[PDB]
């Protein structure tokens, strides 16, 4: 007679992070059911990255434009710092294009609906000069967990263009993850338990929908376990 | 390699190289003088009447014999007073607790003693020795980040031999940083530091991923914003490990000490990989391959993109000269720089080594003397020349500012219409 | 290469270099390559050892087993200072090896 | 008077006792033997002269 | 991130391994309150408040500083760059003291002992005992294994 | 050392201890008291020893 | 045991019992979840009054010899055995305070126990470190010696973790270097016998 | 495609014994393979459920510790017998179980004086050591339901309810390389059943357990 605690309530302590509770649940049940679902979504929770780097003018990515406040490879270093959830796409080129004197924001980038920013406030760069601009085609694709692009490097045995920088995509944007494990007030029985997991992303998808994509790829695995 | 009483506070205490060098090199001290004939003239705190004048007595050895110097860590009162009468005092060598009268001058300081990287050890009074002069040779053995991180955990002098490295970039005259750019920083020295023919505009191009003595890197990355104001001799550019002013060397990293499964013992090393897809420790080598057209005896070795028995394929990462594109991507073997000596010729081509794949970073042909220069070299040529022609025409720019304010104010001074002048063009 | 410490090896098993391993059983992995039919030339053979085929791969692991090699540490004191082991291929460049050793 | 780099950062020193002294220019030697070196010194005690 | 055998602790009787992950533990956490108060985007008063007693803590300290006299902007951009974490100075025989350390992950709202009860991940279990866990500043050494290879 | 230290920990034994004078059948009993939590792992039992 | 399991297991058991063990000492070391506090360095509680009881004798001693009852060579002699008498009461304190724990009893009666100091726990298990860094950590470094051996009375009463006195400091300094310079010159000499021993056979 | 993860492939679970025996899973999701090596271990440990003897209303039993005259054993251990006494029962939840023998001799399992509703593991299984043959045994079992090891001091002669029909359990997790992937791991669980249970039909129940316990979230 096991009780299948449900997906109580998500209480979004941010816009990247997030309180859910799970309840009522198995004595002890709840610890193991936690430390698997945190190891699981650490593992490869599904998600988008920008991928290869396109400036218009760049020839060795350990370089530097005038007017631009720092280099290519410090581009793609602000670069990495990118969250957002994306629907319905795998690989996007995505633009930013910023004029004048100034920083380029995640505003700044020419976004289309198919990317939604997650936080457009974050800067994307600082065109220093009011002559300095800033224009690239940044290839942006979906994935997930932490993949080095060198690893991509010898994969595209085409030969990348002359500035084609690629980047490492940690696709997977969860940020941290917890787990309080209290007990659930079910009528007398006191062995039901109030699991508090406690999820940080970077706010590209909802603790629900992704606790349910979990769930399903644990049952998926479980799938020869119950097989024995 | 033996080290006397007679160093105390003299000379590197702990510093020592390793190897055969075993105490064969030492290294100075932090704050003990040089007499004009090359003897350790130590500062040391005249002790006089028993206070510590500020008199420093930068005292050489047989002075140091024929003075009682008390410890600098004793504990005296506001007036210079030692607390306690039996002070701590090195005498003629022999330190012990001298009498308060005994006292001839003070240490100067604790960092006195200390060497540099002696005094960068943390809190290494409650540590001891042995690892402590492993970590000291370790972190000259230290290899440089591409980020930078400041020592959480600060002795203070970390900014110090910051100010100490140079490699950074340091204010020539104060000012505000009239044009910052990538390149090319402009700083407004004031006109107080400014001389009478000086324009007042401090450039200082920064350096940026330059191959070292290692061929490691060498980034002067800038640190300042435009137009902030600055006293001179303030840094400005971050340079390589060189950050907040401060030096930059380690990365602050939140660990435990206990061991994990067999993994961690015997000094194994337990890593977050997201640190490593953080990169939070990575790299970059910038080894420079030099090919030389050698004048040879059937003809010279000719560096040319003609190249016999050889694939286009294999000349995509050079330029029409044979020249490496500027970040051509070579791979080990490939044959970055197309070379021939006769046969009709027998093709010297100056391949990329063997396991050496990647980026061709930058072609320095330096034709000899009497040597006619390529298109690439022409065009490396032009590009330098634009640069200097853009601090010069900066120069120039700020040059004929002040020479046309200056005229436009006599005309406006002579009743020359300033609306008229405006309209027309500054010429 | 460097030693590493394999803590996860039996006492037979030994940590090599995947590359190394590579740069190691070349010969012996084209005449694998050959006894497995899909080589026909050496040049080919290379090729194939350049393609670094999970074919060459899998061939590998396959001569990896049991084809222990020597293997020494230096300095040369005790006449137990050099030892073979059950080499078994780690992807990288490391020398991972057993605990007690 | 405080530099606007000091002000910039103040780590919490914890160094008791009184710095007294600044702390020496480490290029001392390294500079005054290359002065000597290529001075044209009257008194010929040192350098080319 | 990062986990060391504790064996050699008394063997290199290096303490000053100790002192700087619990020193690096207690900065640590000041920094983390100060970010606290800027992530909740308290008084540039409050924040001021922290950030003074923060530099202001500690006994008969050489240093002497005072963020007043650092402009309200000023003060923000000292916070900006302290956002981080809590950069503190102990010179040579200038350390700071065990009660020091001790005011300071006070501050930094932190153990006492800096040993937590960190569960191990891989064991899904509480550690046996309080594990002696803090930030400290690691090196890595112009010894590439490319080269070693 | 790390091999000694956890063997010494195994052998470290508490006085009023998780569950001090119970029986474990065996291996496999103790081993599911203690992996389960059950006992202290320094805790002094008496177990049919065969 | 693995002597007794070459003994009696003999070759082929002994070595899968010793890989079983191996495995077996990571994960029980990993679950024993515990590391070294800097806390655990407690110094002892009366080093204080030892040293200012050394202090006397000492005080005692020079008195004497400058009273010319105690000759020169005798108040050294005498200084340097009070030193060391005090960095033995020191250590002897600092082990019995390190390795036994009080404990109350399942009947809740407090009673000593080994401790589980994690010091005096290393200790107890001497899986690595020495009484001797025991003293020097959290007892006294004691008396050492001048450079050239001779034994320089003055006993650094401060332990390791109590933080080194800059005197202290350099007083080890010396024989730091001497060790130092001793393994470096000591790296050459077993491999010229070596190689004769072996041309020889 | 992005969500596809390395579902095992099938490697054999070793049948060292009918309560003991080697589980072998290959290839292993990175870690995910130790985490459901974990958490299986722990569903096991304790997810367990049975029939458990608890109080003994052993005849002239009055001291928890005390030895037994004419057999060869102690109160104690007769105890401790009780407790390791497994069976295989269907349909009640509490039993009182009879054991009625005598005479010099082992008291095998078998010498329960039972009913057929529950089937001895072992019936050989020494219930104890009648040491006289002038010795008589007589004794009722609360041979009750329940789940887990549950200790008796948790809760007539109590015993521990070690309900979990699992003597022992163990997992290991090793490295699996995929054509040229490499880095994927491989899962080896060791288990020893009390033997009511088989050893792949116990994983199957675990696994259907815990899957109940997760369609809330599904």
């Amino acid at each position: 007679e096991f009780l299948k605690p449900r997906l109580v309530d998500i209480e979004q302590v941010s816009s990247t992070h997030a309180k859910v509770t799970l309840e009522p649940l198995e004595r002890g049940f709840g610890h193991t059911l936690g430390n698997a679902l945190r190891r699981i979504l650490l593992s490869s929770m599904p998600g988008c990255a920008v991928t290869e780097v396109e400036i218009d003018g760049v020839l060795h990515e350990y370089s530097t434009k005038e007017g631009v406040q720092e280099d290519i490879l410090e581009i793609l270093l602000n670069l990495k710092g990118l969250a957002v959830r994306v629907q319905g796409k795998d690989e996007v080129i995505l633009t930013l294009n910023k004029s004048g004197i100034g920083p380029v924001t995640a505003a700044d980038i020419t976004h289309d609906g198919d990317v939604e920013i997650v936080k457009p406030q974050h800067v994307i760069c600082h065109l220093t000069d009011e002559n300095a601009s800033i224009s690239m085609r940044i290839k942006v694709q979906r994935g997930r967990g932490y993949v080095p692009a060198s690893t991509r490097i010898h994969s595209e045995e085409d030969e990348r263009p002359i500035g084609r920088l690629l980047v490492d995509a940690c696709y997977s944007p969860v940020e941290r993850i917890a787990y309080n494990v209290e007990a659930a007030r079910v009528e007398q029985r006191t062995d039901l338990d109030k699991l508090v997991i406690e999820m940080e992303t970077n706010g590209t998808i909802d603790p629900e929908e992704a606790i349910r994509r979990a769930a399903t790829i644990l049952a998926e695995q479980l799938e020869a376990f119950v097989d024995l | 390699r033996d080290v006397h009483p007679t160093h105390y506070g003299r000379v590197c205490p702990i510093e020592t190289p390793e190897g055969p060098n075993i105490g064969l090199i030492n290294s100075l001290s932090v704050y003990a003088q040089t007499n004009e004939y090359g003897f350790l003239e130590t500062p040391y705190r005249k002790v006089t009447d028993g206070v510590v004048t500020d008199e420093i007595h930068y005292l050489s050895a047989i002075e140091e014999g024929n003075y009682v110097i008390a410890q600098a860590n004793s504990n005296l009162d506001e007036e210079g007073h030692f607390v306690e009468d039996l002070v701590t005092c090195r005498s003629k060598g022999e330190s012990s607790l001298f009498s308060r009268d005994q006292v001839d001058y003070m240490d100067v300081s604790t960092q006195q003693v200390v060497s540099v990287g002696a005094s960068l050890i943390p809190f290494l009074e409650h540590d001891d020795a042995n690892r402590a002069l492993m970590g000291a040779n370790m972190q000259r053995q230290a290899v440089p980040t591409l980020r930078a991180d400041k020592p959480l955990v600060g002795t203070g002098m970390e900014r110090a031999v910051a100010v100490d490295s140079g490699v950074t970039a340091v204010a020539k005259r104060g000012g505000v940083v009239q044009y910052v750019d990538a390149s090319r920083i402009v700083i407004k020295v004031n006109e107080d530091e400014m001389y009478p023919g000086e324009a007042g505009i401090d450039i200082y191009n920064l350096t940026k991923y330059t191959r070292s003595n290692q061929n490691t890197c060498i980034n002067q990355m800038p640190c300042v914003s435009l137009g902030e104001p600055v006293e001179r001799g303030d840094v400005l550019a971050d340079g390589p490990s060189t950050d907040l002013g401060e030096l930059a060397l380690g990365q602050n990293m939140r660990v435990a000490f206990m061991p994990w499964n067999g993994y961690n013992f015997e000094d194994s090393i337990l890593v977050s990989e997201r640190v490593v897809q953080e990169d939070r420790f990575t790299t970059i080598h910038i080894q420079e391959l030099a090919c030389v057209s050698r004048d040879t005896k059937l003809g010279p070795e000719e560096i040319t993109a003609d190249i016999p028995n050889v694939g286009e394929a294999a000349l995509s990462k050079l330029d029409e000269s044979g020249i490496v594109y500027i970040g051509a991507e070579v791979t080990g073997g490939d044959i970055l720089v197309g070379k021939v000596t006769p046969k009709d010729v027998k093709d010297s081509s100056l391949r990329v080594p063997n396991g050496v794949s990647g980026t061709v970073i930058d072609v320095q042909v330096f034709t000899r003397d009497g040597v006619e220069k390529d298109k690439r070299a022409l065009e490396i040529e032009e590009m330098q020349l634009k640069q200097a022609k853009k601090d010069l025409s900066e120069e120039l720019q700020i040059l004929e500012a002040g020479l046309f304010s200056r005229i436009r104010a006599v005309l406006v001074a002579g009743g020359v219409e300033a609306e008229k002048l405006d309209k027309l063009p500054r010429d | 290469s460097v030693i590493t410490v394999g803590p996860y090896l039996r006492l037979h098993q030994c940590g090599l270099p995947k590359k190394m391993a590579l740069e190691l059983f070349k010969p012996f992995i084209y005449g694998k390559l050959e006894l497995r039919g899909l080589a026909t030339t050496i040049k080919a053979a290379k090729k194939m050892v350049e393609r670094e085929e999970a074919v060459v791969w899998d061939i590998l692991d396959e001569v990896i087993r049991e084809h222990p090699v020597l293997l020494n540490r230096a300095p040369t004191l005790h006449r137990l200072g050099i030892q073979a082991f059950e080499p078994v291929l780690i992807e990288g460049k490391a020398i991972q090896l057993h605990p007690l050793v | 008077v405080y530099s606007y780099t000091e002000k910039k950062r103040i780590r919490k020193d914890f160094g008791k006792r009184p710095q007294v002294l600044d702390v020496p220019y480490l290029l001392s030697i390294q500079l005054d033997s290359f002065q000597k070196f290529i001075e044209q010194d009257p008194e010929g005690q040192y350098g080319l002269e | 991130d990062i986990v060391l055998n504790p064996l050699g602790v008394p063997s290199r009787m290096n303490i000053g391994q100790i002192l700087e992950t619990h020193l690096g533990m207690a900065a640590k956490g000041i920094g983390d309150k100060i970010n606290a108060m800027l992530k909740q985007q308290q008084e540039v008063a409050k924040l001021r408040e922290f950030i003074q007693r923060a530099y202001d803590l500690g006994a008969d300290v050489r240093q002497k500083v005072d963020l007043s006299t650092f402009s309200d902007e000023e003060v923000m951009r000292l916070a900006e760059n302290l956002r981080k974490g809590m950069p503190i100075a102990t010179p040579v025989f200038d350390g700071a003291k065990e009660a020091e350390i001790k005011e300071l992950l006070k501050l930094g709202d932190l153990p006492t002992s800096g040993q937590i009860r960190l569960y191990d991940g891989r064991t899904g279990e509480q550690f046996e005992r309080p594990v002696t866990v803090g930030y400290m500043y690691m090196l890595k050494l112009n010894h590439l294994v490319d080269d070693k290879m | 050392q790390d091999v000694v230290l956890g063997l010494y920990y195994m052998t470290r034994d508490c006085v009023n201890a998780k569950g001090e004078g119970m029986v474990l059948t065996g291996p496999k009993e103790a081993e599911r008291l203690y992996r389960s939590g059950l006992a202290s792992l320094h805790a002094r039992v008496k177990v049919r020893i065969t | 045991m693995l002597n007794t399991c070459y003994r009696i297991l003999g070759l082929k058991p002994t070595v899968i019992f010793a890989d079983q063990i191996m495995y077996t000492g990571f994960a029980y070391a990993a679950r024993s979840g515990a590391s070294v506090g800097i806390d655990d360095m407690v110094i002892p509680e009366k080093k204080h009054e030892i040293i200012s009881e050394a202090e006397a004798e000492v005080a005692e001693i020079q008195e004497q010899f400058q009273s010319g009852l105690v000759t020169a060579g005798e108040r050294y002699n005498k200084v340097i055995d009070i030193w060391a008498a005090a960095n033995d009461r020191v250590s002897k304190a600092m082990m019995d305070n390190l390795q036994t724990e009080t404990v109350i009893n399942r009947d809740g009666q407090e009673e000593k126990q080994v401790s589980f100091n994690s010091i005096y726990m290393m200790a107890d298990s001497g899986a690595r470190g020495s009484a001797a860094q025991i003293r020097q950590l959290a007892g006294m470094r004691g008396l050492m010696a001048k450079p050239d051996g001779s034994i320089i009375e003055t006993p650094i009463t401060a332990n390791f973790r109590e933080g080194l006195n800059v005197l202290q400091y350099f007083i080890s300094t010396h024989g730091a270097r001497k060790g130092l310079a001793d393994t470096a010159l000591k790296t050459a000499n077993s491999g010229y016998l070596t190689r004769r021993l072996v041309d020889v056979a």
